[PDB]
């Protein structure tokens, strides 16, 4: 067993990046393969041996992250990537900080040659490729909880804007589609889990709790870092910190430092007013035994220090009243020619004060890369004279500083990042810190995601010629309509019935023609895409079970629409020959076309016909009448004062044909949706004064007088104690 | 090549006036952390500008740096009339060292919008530049937003070290 | 367990698109098959190797994705997915054993075909074959090991597994 272990630290030595010059590609190549071949037979059993677990997390992932990122060849990314993929697989559960770490850093690279981002996109689309449960289960690990970065509501995002074929430019052929598919199967999947659930029924989890604390902290940390003074006390109203004291602002401050920004924690840190929330701040690091190198490490690994030379000194003299006292001092054991002892250096306050300042101008001097005069260690080693107690330092003691300055700098890692030799520290720096009730995680992942996802999709859907594809976009859309309609997301489903409306091109020459023949007939017939558009955009109306969901415009695009559609003769008008039959009157008069040929002239040409024709049988397939009107629901207020609001009252030159005939048209529909609308009390006076004014509209033929007295007795029937229209009526 | 210092109490101030002076062409990433190192160009003479901190410890630290040194520069603000007490003893104390005789001394009283602004006469009077001798000296008017005349600042910089080069 | 069989299937596709810049249907359709499922134990186990067989068995195609392929098998029957459990295990064996036979397709792969037969033919798994088909392996080694024009060292390889067949040939006489 301890084979194994060694057997680990080979494989670190042969993986890490150190270790770069004294190995082949083709060596590394077999170290992945090794690694990964042995993780899947016991897996998840490496979770219970500690030592094999720390080696699996720190090291090794420092290795895998600067292998992806500095990688050029294409095998050697390809034997990469494969590890990671199953390490997430199978160990995701434990080690998630690494693995959020490296999706952030490798979706910031993603969106920025084209083979290697290939490369990338087809291995990490195993995560999702697995099942679509997954995508579900990073929302419940990584964004739920309030200490990691969000990674899912990013994820979305991210593809979502690969999947367009604007990044055809930037990238290959073969990345929209593989990309396409992950958006694809979680759609598809969202729509079974809905038949269960009864819509009614489902309308929190302590999970979810802390989403809805999370998001209140990004807004927080915006106004904090826009300006200090109004971030704290939102901050302690929400009730984060324990109270107004500066011990818990301290315990903020020191515990979460990632969350916050770091520039904000420097201006704010060295103002002169909270001495005390300096002297409260500095008393929650350690110093115990280490080195001053090592103690202005920690002091600065967890902020950034301010630019200007006065507020260093406040911060310094703020370190050194804790760090003499956090030392326990020894004057016994004083020693020159001892070497490698921290026992032997016990500094006075103003000595430890001098040399903590010391460090920093060593750092200042001689890496900065503006200064041209660098430094030297013997007048460094001169400008200390008498500041212990007014007398010199060992010199190894000040040989070591000045060679650990010279080997490594003294600056936080994570702004600096990118660089060959600097991954070491930022790596370690993030170490030391360590059926109903599945539908409710999603609400707020369609929230962030709803309308993006919906115009890429629409993006491809314009781009978009082949008919596979087409139709496979046309069903998934009308799976996100079932979602969004479901879910009561109301401006979402809104958002896609109107795109389709816009797309289904019916809603705005050759005059009609003996099977009618125009303008808008052939572009339908012609056209595939609005073919199918127009069946999915009626197949949705029928399933509709709250109709409170449609909005204005909606409604107004849907009579458009039916009115558009009956101008042409497509569509017979009788929709209600039921309330004919009650009522035993005959048919509407159907509208009159320009000229009726029966079987230069401009006769429709044989090959200009078998477009009215399909688009007569599309249309009869697709079942408007029974659709829109035929489904009890939909009947509605606002689909009534829509519909008789868009009715046509002035008579131009070119509208003569259809004039009467919509006129009928319109109120032998509003006759039916009123017959069948539960409430009357309210909108029969709408009704009644819009049929009534429309009445008035002069140099209409007498059949349609006839035919329109005939409703207004009925209307008067139905609607309640209108006296005055029935006098008007009989005058 | 050259080095100047530049004292003061107030950071803001201080660092947006620094971040306005360079402006040649901005191509960089992040500066280093610790004191603001900072250049300046202008017509045939480029400048180097960093940070002192005063008080009696450290100075002695700040003491070889000034073998090659020949500048200093200030930052006063205007409604600021509690804290002139503080400021005019760091300015008495870095006249204190004995070797800076080739010490080029420079004020931008900034922030000088505000109605309760102290005039320039009266930022000498207060400052107590009168009764003192054997050195150069000039003292000058800025703003941090709008400017004003830093640049001859900058002119009569450059003409004192031809002056004295 | 069902995440290393579409993994294979990942780096054999992007490795055959690399390479050509009939099989790609087949496995696209292996691809969206396996997509769905949770675990092995529902289907049948020859569909799943079957587009690895087709690609083995045909000489059409050079060593790359041949030998890459060859590793698929290696990795197959290393991790031991392929389990008694599974449904049709025994035909899949078989299937498998038949094809590999056929030694056609620049000597890696000879050698990563006879330790896939040793593998096989010394596990307990390997005890299902048939009569015919570990005659066609013997006659296949004995092929292999006959020959002088091929190295020396894949000689070796061969006179070294034809001993331990025999060897569990041998045993069963019991």
């Amino acid at each position: 067993l301890p084979v194994v272990r060694q057997y680990l630290n080979l494989l670190l030595s042969l993986i890490a990046p150190e270790n770069e010059l004294k190995h082949s590609y083709s060596t590394r190549i077999f170290g992945l393969e090794l690694i990964q071949t042995a993780l899947e037979i016991s897996g998840d059993r490496l979770q219970l041996y500690p030592r094999l677990f720390t080696l699996i997390s720190d090291p090794i992932f420092k290795s895998i992250l600067f292998i992806i990122q500095n990688t050029t060849k294409l095998s050697l990314l390809q034997a990469t990537l494969q590890l990671f993929t199953t390490l997430v697989v199978i160990l995701g559960n434990n080690l998630q900080l690494q693995i959020e770490l490296t999706l952030t850093r490798i979706f910031s690279i993603l969106l920025d040659p084209s083979i290697i981002k290939e490369l990338l996109i087809e291995q990490i689309s195993i995560l999702w490729t697995r099942s679509p449960s997954f995508f579900t289960s990073t929302f419940i690990n990584f964004d739920c909880n309030l200490d990691r970065a969000d990674v899912s509501i990013n994820f979305l995002k991210a593809l979502t804007k690969l999947a367009l074929p604007e990044s055809a430019l930037t990238t290959t052929e073969s990345v929209p589609p593989i990309c396409l598919e992950g958006l694809v199967s979680l759609v598809d999947d969202m729509f079974d889990h809905m038949k269960d659930i009864d819509r009614e029924e489902f309308g929190e989890m302590e999970i979810l709790k802390k989403r809805d604390r999370k998001t209140e902290f990004i807004e927080c940390t915006n106004a904090f870092n826009e300006k200090p003074k109004k971030g704290i006390p939102m901050l302690i109203e929400k009730g984060f910190i324990a109270s107004d004291s500066d011990k818990d602002i301290a315990e903020f401050l020191f515990n979460n430092n990632n969350r916050m920004n770091k520039k904000t924690i420097g201006l704010l840190l060295c103002h002169p007013d909270k001495v005390s929330l300096l002297n409260e701040y500095i008393r929650l690091f350690d110093f115990s035994g280490l080195r001053v190198d090592e103690a202005i490490r920690i002091l600065l690994t967890k902020f950034r220090l301010p630019g200007e030379s006065q507020q260093i000194e406040r911060i310094i003299e703020a370190f050194s009243s804790a760090y003499c006292e956090n030392q326990d001092y020894d004057p016994s054991k004083i020693s020159d020619n001892a070497e490698d002892d921290i026992s032997t250096v016990q500094p006075d306050a103003d000595s430890v004060f001098i040399l903590s300042y010391s460090i920093i101008m060593l750092n200042t001097d001689l890496h900065n890369p503006q200064v041209k005069e660098h430094m030297s260690f013997e007048d460094y080693s001169g400008n200390l004279k008498g500041c212990c107690n007014h007398k010199d330092f060992p010199f190894w003691y000040l040989d070591r500083i000045y060679c650990s300055i010279r080997d490594k700098e003294i600056v936080m890692p994570e702004e600096h990042h990118g660089n060959e030799k600097w991954f070491e520290d930022a790596w370690n720096n993030l170490i030391s810190s360590t059926p109903l009730e599945l539908l409710n995680f999603d609400r707020a992942i369609f929230k962030q995601v709803g309308p993006s996802i919906v115009s890429t999709l629409f993006n491809i859907y314009v781009v978009a010629s082949d008919d596979h594809i087409s139709t496979r976009m046309i069903t998934s859309l009308d799976k996100c309509s079932y979602i969004s309609a479901f879910f009561d997301f109301k401006d979402l489903f809104n958002d896609i019935l109107n795109s389709i409306a816009k797309g289904t091109t019916l809603i705005n020459p050759m005059p009609l023609v003996q099977i009618p023949v125009s303008t808008d007939a052939v572009r339908f017939g012609r056209s595939f895409k609005g073919q199918l558009n127009t069946v999915v955009f009626f197949r949705i109306i029928r399933r509709n079970k709250d109709p409170k969901i449609f909005s204005k415009e909606l409604w107004l695009n849907i009579v458009n629409i039916i009115l558009t559609l009956y101008e042409d003769l497509i569509l017979s008008p009788d929709i209600f020959p039921d309330l004919q039959k009650r009522l035993k009157l005959s048919n509407l008069p159907k509208p009159s076309p320009e000229i009726s040929i029966n079987k230069g002239d401009e006769e429709p040409t044989e090959e200009e016909i078998k477009s009215s024709k399909k688009a007569m049988e599309c249309i009869k397939s697709s079942n408007i009448a029974a659709s829109v009107f035929g489904n009890e629901s939909n009947i509605t207020a606002d689909l009534i004062k829509t519909l008789l609001d868009s009715a046509k009252t002035e008579k131009n030159a070119d509208n003569s044909r259809y004039f009467e005939a919509e006129l009928l048209f319109i109120i032998e529909l509003t006759i039916a949706l009123f017959l069948f609308c539960k409430e009357e009390k309210e909108l029969g006076k709408f009704i009644l004064q819009k049929v009534f004014q429309l009445s008035h509209t002069k140099g209409l033929t007498k059949r349609t007088v006839r035919r329109m007295l005939t409703y207004k007795i009925l209307l008067i029937s139905l609607c309640a104690d209108q006296t005055e229209y029935l006098s008007k009526l009989i005058n | 090549e050259m080095r100047i210092l530049m004292v003061g109490l107030d950071g803001a101030g201080k660092t947006t006036v620094l971040y306005k002076l360079k402006l040649g062409e901005v191509i960089t990433t992040i500066p280093t952390i610790g004191f603001n190192v900072e250049t300046v160009q202008y017509k045939n003479i480029s400048f180097t500008v960093w940070d002192v901190g005063g008080q009696d410890r450290i100075r002695s630290l700040w003491r070889h740096y000034y073998r090659n040194t020949e500048g200093v520069i200030f930052v006063v603000d205007s409604n600021d009339r509690s804290r002139i007490g503080e400021a005019r003893e760091v300015m008495q104390r870095m006249l204190n060292e004995d070797e800076l005789r080739n010490a080029a001394w420079l004020v931008f009283a900034n922030k000088q919008d505000l109605p309760e602004a102290m005039s320039a006469a009266e930022i000498t009077e207060k400052l107590g530049l009168h009764s003192i001798r054997n050195r150069p000296w000039f003292i000058q008017a800025t703003c941090a937003t709008s400017g004003e005349g830093l640049y001859e600042g900058l002119e009569w910089l450059s003409n004192s070290l031809k002056n004295s080069t | 367990p069902v995440t290393i069989i579409i993994k294979e299937c990942i780096n054999l596709s992007t490795a055959m698109r690399k390479y050509s810049k009939p099989f790609l249907s087949g496995f696209i359709q292996l691809r969206l098959m396996l997509n769905k499922l949770k675990n092995l134990d529902n289907i049948d186990s020859l569909t799943i190797l079957q587009p690895f067989l087709l690609i083995v068995s045909t000489s059409s195609i050079s060593g790359y994705i041949t030998s890459l392929a060859l590793d698929s098998l290696q990795k197959f029957f290393t991790l031991n997915i392929i389990n008694e459990s599974s449904q049709n295990y025994i035909g899949a064996h078989r299937a498998t054993v038949n094809a590999l036979t056929h030694c056609r397709f620049d000597d890696s792969v000879l050698l990563k075909v006879v330790f896939l037969l040793r593998s096989i033919v010394d596990s307990p798994y390997g005890d299902l074959l048939s009569n015919s088909i570990i005659y066609d392996v013997l006659q296949t080694i004995l092929s292999l090991a006959c020959n002088n024009r091929r190295s020396e060292v894949l000689r070796n390889a061969a006179q070294s597994t034809m001993i331990a067949v025999t060897v569990k040939i041998f045993s069963k006489l019991k």
